């Protein structure tokens, strides 16, 4: 019935993208100066996790981050002095995401319990306690990012993202449209769009203002495990299990660059950009992260020293730190 | 029910603007070269102002 | 050279390390168990039988028995892709795999064509022969005793397996189901399926699972001491 | 004649290979693998006792060679004290490693909390303290005496010498030959019976092969312990009981007994660390 016209509309979209694609990224950057041999060493190491760390997030003060692990502990790391600020006992032993507020007043975490827990960090009593229990999904909460101090956008196991009013504890819009289990999302710097990648090998841009999808990028093969916006908000990179990262454009809609090596087969768990955006650090699954030149697709360096799977990655806002979490219970701050 | 929804959603998605990929890639290149002096990991800084002093 | 604020930060981090060490010592003694099976077979019933005698998301149940603290991980509320969250259960002590004996001829609720027992067999295949459960022994609780008795006194078992040659008695049929549900694993030296038929015998269930946990704890201690 | 040269060769080769093996064990237990488990701490302490015991061998070897001790009273005082000290520390670390394995196998629910690196550390602390508590009498009571135009520094005793030397010799014998042997035999026997009866190690050819390997390594450990300790302890007790006439045969018997008692500490790293399965797993990593 309508499947044939849907298929020819697919073909029309691909034909429009082919016609609009006139020169690849690597053709114009053929004369750019490469970053060359890069070398980075472990300035700090945050020891104190006793189980499998799955995700972390930085802070906008570029000093305090938060980490989560299988033990059920939410440890706030002072990356300057390598200290512990808080230890929040999670009610769920299974978490694979956490978020840190730009205001710092709130912290979030979620996992196989399908519920996002919110804890208050600047409570008048001086301790940390639950403030709102954001429930309403039907799948595991695989990513969470604070839109601001009163909103969080979350990607869940029920193939739908959801903006959340943190005060009332209810959603305001639902981002249905994934034919596959969504894992990661990333927020635009202007905080009006967010792109989320799912297991159907497609990342979708969404309008945060009303709750509608704008593009879909189907370059990858297996399933999307990571995603991160560019600092200008007009591009993003996707991590996935097909041993390849991909850079996309929100406007040109094509696939700009591919980040793969024929000598590596394992998947990619986390991606984050630097300030300039020339530096994309993809946490691989060969026990280390990989430094990628985001214009030449050249592996500039390697970030080795992890005893287990690399689970999460994040570059701080002022770009002085590469915080790598891992399954071997050791965070490593790099510079 | 989902088939007509995806058809209408992707018909709405199809009729959007697409700027030339040379222009977008040049804008990405310009953003990268215009912030090269600001990125600490691309251009390393001496340990005087570095907040990560090993001990 | 540390000021008062740095001293307070160091003391707070030390206190957090102390409470964290106590919590890790508490949590390195607990016993972790993981429930699987088909959506109707046996998992909520066995955890309901468990909770009735000692007292969405993951359902948890904690209890004590012979000065050993156990844990229940019922993942029945995870209506999603099993592949992307199965790696979160590496450090579990043992797996309680609940299947149904009387599901060999029952037709699955979707498409009215696929068999329930063969679907449970495929699930057991994917769970036994994945990269995350190799050193973890799988307990198997072949439930639905009386229903299986009645349905094999009424109907032949050859409708499920078109190779059955034994009589329609309970012992030979249950032995056939057990051995065919055992030999499917591709690695028999390390994996040790401790099978136990049950319907409502609460005392035997906890003793059997404690025996299996004690065996895998013995194996872990033998790995720790370097003997094995 | 030439018997002293063969004794010198035996002492030299035992000391050299013991220090060689102990140095390899120290290097591989520090740099390659870590000491975050109870058994790693126990093997490290055993290697410490074995290296410290076998370093005093060339001192006694040149003591026999020159027939005199030109190294002063304080040096052989600390040598005798550290010899008794190292012999008890090696004995007690073997005994406590054995009882740790027995607790691990036969008492697993209790070993969930009784087997921690902190508990291993405090057991080693109590080990070396309880060895010091009996090596302290050997400290001040050892002295250098003069006899027959030669210098030797066997330790003396109090004014009633006979029951003092009898009591010290029988205390050393009963402790370091009834505490180790009986406890290690009963503990490894109970462990190997319960390890025969377990479901993981019965019902297949590979399970029986693992059973055979575990019983074999236990038997080799107890066998080399007995072979290295019995011919010297009873020789000491019969030299204390009756007066053996001075003959080259009894002197080379004494030297062979000392050499075997040090071959014990030579072979404990080989049969405790090189045969350990976790150490072999670390070996195959490179
Ligand atoms: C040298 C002799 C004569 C003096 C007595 C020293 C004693 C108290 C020393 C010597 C060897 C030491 C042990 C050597 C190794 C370790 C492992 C380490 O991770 C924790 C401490 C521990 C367990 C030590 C405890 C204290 C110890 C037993
Ligand atoms: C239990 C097994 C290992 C056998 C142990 C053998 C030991 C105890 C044997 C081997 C050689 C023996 C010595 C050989 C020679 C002599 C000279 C003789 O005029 C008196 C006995 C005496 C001094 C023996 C004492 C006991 C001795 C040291
Ligand atoms: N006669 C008999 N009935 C049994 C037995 N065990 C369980 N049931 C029932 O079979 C239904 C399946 O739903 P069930 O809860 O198992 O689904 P699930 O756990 O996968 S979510 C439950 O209502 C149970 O009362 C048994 O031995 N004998
Ligand atoms: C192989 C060295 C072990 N030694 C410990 C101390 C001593 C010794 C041993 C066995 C039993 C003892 O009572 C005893 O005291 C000592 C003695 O009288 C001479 C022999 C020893 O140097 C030797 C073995």
């Amino acid at each position: 019935q309508l499947r044939q016209e849907a298929e020819q509309l697919k073909n029309q979209i691909r034909d429009a993208r082919k016609a609009c694609a006139d020169a690849t990224l690597s053709q114009i950057t053929n004369n750019i100066d490469p970053v060359g041999r890069i070398q980075m060493r472990t300035r700090r190491t945050l020891r104190g996790h006793l189980a499998k760390i799955y995700a972390m997030h930085w802070g906008t003060d570029s000093r305090l981050l938060v980490s989560a692990s299988q033990d059920g502990k939410l440890i706030i790391w002072d990356s300057y002095t390598t200290n512990k600020v808080h230890a929040i006992p999670l009610r769920s032993s299974w978490v694979m995401t956490c978020a840190y507020a730009p205001s710092g007043n709130y912290v979030a975490c979620g996992g196989l319990d399908n519920i996002c827990s919110i804890y208050n960090l600047k409570t008048r009593e001086g301790n940390v306690r639950v403030s709102r229990e954001l429930a309403g999904h039907t799948g595991y909460l695989s990513c969470c990012r604070f839109l601001d101090d009163n909103q969080i956008v979350t990607s869940s196991g029920d193939t739908t993202c959801a903006l959340w009013d943190i005060e009332t504890g209810q959603q305001t819009t639902t981002f249905t449209g994934h034919t596959g289990d969504v894992m990661s999302l990333s927020l635009a710097p202007d905080t009006r769009l967010f792109v989320s990648g799912a297991c159907d090998a497609s990342a979708k841009l969404w309008d945060v203002r009303e709750g509608m999808c704008r593009q879909t990028f189907t370059g990858h093969e297996s399933d999307i495990n990571a995603i991160c916006f560019f600092p200008n908000g007009n591009a993003f990179a996707t991590g996935s299990d097909d041993a390849t990262c991909r850079l996309f454009d929100l406007r040109a809609d094509q696939e700009l660059m591919t980040y793969s090596h024929d000598n590596i087969i394992c998947g990619i768990t986390s991606v984050s950009f630097s300030k300039s955006g020339r530096l994309l650090l993809a946490g691989y699954d060969d026990f280390n992260c990989n430094v990628w030149d985001a214009l030449k697709a050249d592996r500039a360096g390697v970030l080795a020293g992890h005893d287990n799977r690399v689970s999460c990655l994040g570059v701080t806002d002022d770009g002085m730190a590469v915080a790598t979490g891992s399954w071997d219970s050791f965070l490593k701050i790099w510079n | 029910a989902q088939a007509r929804k995806l058809v209408e959603q992707l018909k709405m998605e199809a009729n959007i603007d697409r700027i030339k990929v040379s222009k977008a890639a040049a804008d990405l290149m310009a953003y990268c070269e215009a912030h090269a002096k600001e990125d600490p990991l691309l251009t390393p800084v001496p340990a005087s102002e570095n907040p990560f002093r090993e001990k | 050279t540390l000021s008062a604020e740095d001293k307070a930060a160091v003391e707070r981090s030390k206190m957090i390390d102390r409470n964290l060490r106590e919590d890790g010592e508490k949590a390195a003694r607990e016993v972790k168990l993981l429930l699987l099976g088909a959506g109707e077979s046996g998992k909520s019933t066995i955890v309901k039988q468990m909770k009735i005698i000692h007292e969405t998301g993951i359902v948890e149940t904690h209890f004590t028995f012979k000065d050993l603290h156990f844990k229940m991980f019922d993942v029945g509320g995870q209506r999603s892709e099993r592949k992307k969250w199965i790696h979160c259960f590496e450090g579990v002590t043992a797996i309680i795999f609940c299947v149904a004996l009387s599901d060999y001829d029952l037709v699955l609720a979707e498409d009215e064509e696929m068999n329930r027992m063969h679907e449970s067999m495929k699930l057991f295949d994917s769970i036994c022969n994945n990269k995350w459960f190799t050193d973890t022994s799988i307990i198997l609780f072949l439930n639905k005793k009386d229903l299986f008795e009645e349905k094999i006194k009424k109907s032949p078992l050859t409708i499920c397996y078109p190779e059955y040659a034994g009589s329609n008695t309970y012992e030979e049929a249950a032995a056939y189901i057990q051995c065919q549900f055992e030999d499917l694993n591709k690695r028999k030296d390390t994996k040790e399926i401790y099978t136990h038929f049950t319907c409502a015998t609460d005392t035997k269930n906890v003793q059997f699972v404690f025996d299996a946990v004690t065996d895998v704890i013995i194996k872990n201690n033998l790995k720790d001491c370097g003997l094995f | 004649m030439i018997t002293a040269i063969t004794i010198m060769a035996l002492y030299s080769i035992v000391c050299v290979v013991g220090l060689f093996g102990n140095f390899l064990v120290m290097y591989v237990i520090v740099r390659y693998t870590k000491m975050k488990t109870a058994t790693n701490i126990y093997i490290f302490n055993l290697a410490l006792a074995d290296a410290l015991a076998t370093s005093t061998l060339p001192f006694q070897s040149v003591n026999y060679l020159m027939g005199t001790w030109p190294f002063g009273t304080i040096l052989c005082k600390i040598v005798i004290s550290i010899d008794y000290y190292n012999m008890f520390t090696s004995i007690f670390t073997l005994c406590t490693m054995s009882v740790d394995r027995y607790i691990a196998v036969c008492h697993p629910v209790k070993a969930l909390d009784f087997r921690t690196p902190r508990n291993a550390k405090i057991i080693n602390v109590c080990n070396w303290i309880l060895s010091s508590a009996i090596g302290l009498p050997v400290m001040f009571m050892a002295t250098t005496k003069y006899r027959q135009g030669s210098i030797d520094c066997t330790l003396t005793f109090s004014h009633p010498t006979w029951y003092w030397e009898n009591l010290l010799k029988i205390c050393v014998f009963i402790f370091a030959f009834i505490m180790p042997v009986l406890i290690i035999t009963v503990c490894y026997g109970l462990m190997i019976l319960r390890l025969k009866s377990v479901r993981m190690l019965s019902g297949s050819k590979e399970k029986d092969r693992n059973l055979r390997r575990i019983t074999r390594m236990v038997l080799v450990v107890v066998a080399v312990f007995i072979v290295c300790w019995t011919p010297i302890h009873i020789y000491v007790i019969i030299k204390a009981l009756v007066t053996i006439p001075e003959t080259t045969f009894q002197t080379v018997s004494w030297h062979f007994c000392i050499a075997l008692g040090y071959t014990n500490s030579c072979l404990n790293p080989v049969l405790y660390a090189f045969l350990d399965e976790n150490f072999k797993r670390c070996f195959r990593e490179f």
